[PDB]
């Protein structure tokens, strides 16, 4: 079934953006330098020895890329470290610290691997920004291909190009396109990780993210997961556009826990819980006058509270009139038995095991849009079941700050909280550094794939063996 | 404040 190609306008926009990229001053890439051994004591030795070599003229004459390439081909032992560096000075200072077992922002170092697989966090609320995904789309052939694949599916489903949005700095995102585009980007980022050998042990979803979570847990084909986010997204945009003024439901974050909310809500009979986000943070929704009132009641009581700006009212009665069209649109999707674990924040945070019964039903998407997102509960259930590595696939890492609030509450004070892209951070670097972290903690990640195949020998270094 | 290389802070 012939899928639409990249649009004319997208090609035009790409050309322009490449032209402009080609004119910025090239910045030195971030190179990851892996050092490992069966023993931490020996890992530090190799570190200090590599550093000593990099000090010498031969080592100063070798590119960081070559040193990283050689390093990446050593046997990767139980105890691991990666110094992420842009030049020789950075590299040496990082290695000094690995050797001294001292800490630094560009160094990661552990005595041994994390016991349980990573949980991939698929969220999206509040993570959008204007240029999101663009730079990685221009710079990374594997990302770009997956973006283009979702872009084709959305043209087919919805009639416009998400990739045109990504490329056009003049174009901003609204209720509908914000969602379909964060989705595109979640899909492509996860597949970029798969390409480098990463896998999720489990997923957890948060509202918009739930459809990407289904895909990566093998619960729906890419097509059907695109179908799920497309129906949610366009129906939500259309539904708000037809409502006016104080009939538009708002959302806000307030520093009250589930228990405090049952009390507080007796004053605000139309407020509902959108996302139980953290143990003492809840995104609530309803009529503006009640939202403003709960906001002021919080600010008064000495409690954090921030109103959001989106006339989306996911997880409120404002979704009531879309349920029927939603049900109708997703007739025909095929839920499949998952291939990894799922913490279902739609089902109150409950775990479904690889091999379980399909849970990606039409009724599932109906349930998820209308009802509360049990995010903190899902994350608590992961922590309690031995998971300690949380990786957010996002254009900006807002849900990991929520994850941290739950990990800490549950007694897990040193979780591995791994972000992907971020606004104000080079996207190619970010991915490097995310892959370095995965590698370091022992999770699947073929670190050889972080360097292109050697053509000649100057692509290697004479690293002290 | 999550930094340069993936750090909650």
């Amino acid at each position: 079934p012939e899928l639409p190609g990249v649009t004319e306008e997208a090609l035009r926009l790409k050309e322009a953006a490449l032209e402009e990229l080609a004119a910025q001053e090239v910045t030195a890439p971030l190179v990851p330098l892996a050092v490992s051994a069966f023993l931490t004591s020996r890992k530090k030795a190799a570190a200090a020895e590599l550093a000593d070599w990099m000090q010498s003229p031969e080592g100063q004459a070798s590119s960081l890329e070559s040193i990283g390439r050689s390093l990446s081909r050593r046997n990767h032992g139980r105890s691991r470290a990666v110094v992420l560096a842009h030049d020789h000075d950075e590299a040496i200072k990082g290695l000094r610290a690995v050797a001294a077992g001292k800490q630094a922002p560009n160094v990661f170092s552990v005595d041994g691997p994390v016991t349980t697989g990573p949980v991939w966090v698929l969220a999206g609320f509040g993570a959008q920004h204007r240029k999101m995904g663009k730079s990685l789309y221009l710079r990374n052939e594997v990302f770009a291909a997956w973006i283009e694949k979702v872009d084709a599916l959305v043209q087919d489903e919805l009639g416009y190009s998400v990739l045109e949005l990504i490329l056009d700095d003049a174009q901003d995102y609204g209720i509908e396109t914000t969602q379909v585009t964060i989705f595109a980007i979640q899909i492509a980022l996860g597949e970029l990780l798969r390409h480098h050998g990463a896998k999720p042990a489990a997923v957890i979803g948060q509202s918009l993210g739930e459809a990407a979570s289904a895909y990566f847990a093998g619960g729906l084909s890419l097509r059907d997961a695109t179908r799920a986010i497309c129906s949610r997204s366009h129906l939500m945009g259309e539904g708000e556009a037809m409502l006016f003024g104080e009939y538009i439901r708002l959302m806000a974050l307030v520093e009250y826990s589930a228990d405090e909310i049952r009390e507080v809500f007796s004053d605000f009979p139309d407020l509902e819980v959108c996302v139980y986000a953290a143990p003492t943070q809840t995104v609530i929704g309803g009529p503006p006058e009640q939202v403003d009132a709960i906001l002021a009641r919080a600010e008064a009581e000495g409690k954090f509270a921030r109103k959001f700006a989106t006339k989306g009212a996911s997880h409120t009665s404002q979704m009531d009139p879309l349920l029927g069209e939603l049900t109708a649109e997703l007739q025909g999707i095929k839920p499949t038995s998952p291939t990894c674990g799922i913490f279902s924040t739609v089902h109150e945070g409950r775990y479904i095991k690889p091999g379980g019964e399909p849970i990606h039903d039409v009724e599932y998407w109906k349930k998820g849009l209308r009802h509360s997102v049990y995010f903190t509960h899902g994350i608590r259930n992961a922590v309690d079941s031995g998971h300690t590595t949380f990786l957010e696939l996002a254009p900006n890492p807002v849900a990991l700050m929520q994850v941290a609030l739950t990990t800490a509450d549950a007694g897990l004070h040193d979780a591995q909280l791994i972000p992907t892209l971020a606004r104000k951070q080079d996207e190619v670097s970010s991915m490097v550094s995310t892959m370095a972290q995965l590698y370091v903690y022992g999770h699947d990640l073929d670190i050889r794939t972080l360097f292109s195949r050697a053509s000649g020998p100057q692509d290697y270094a004479n690293i002290p063996p | 404040k999550e930094n340069f290389w993936g750090m909650a802070v």
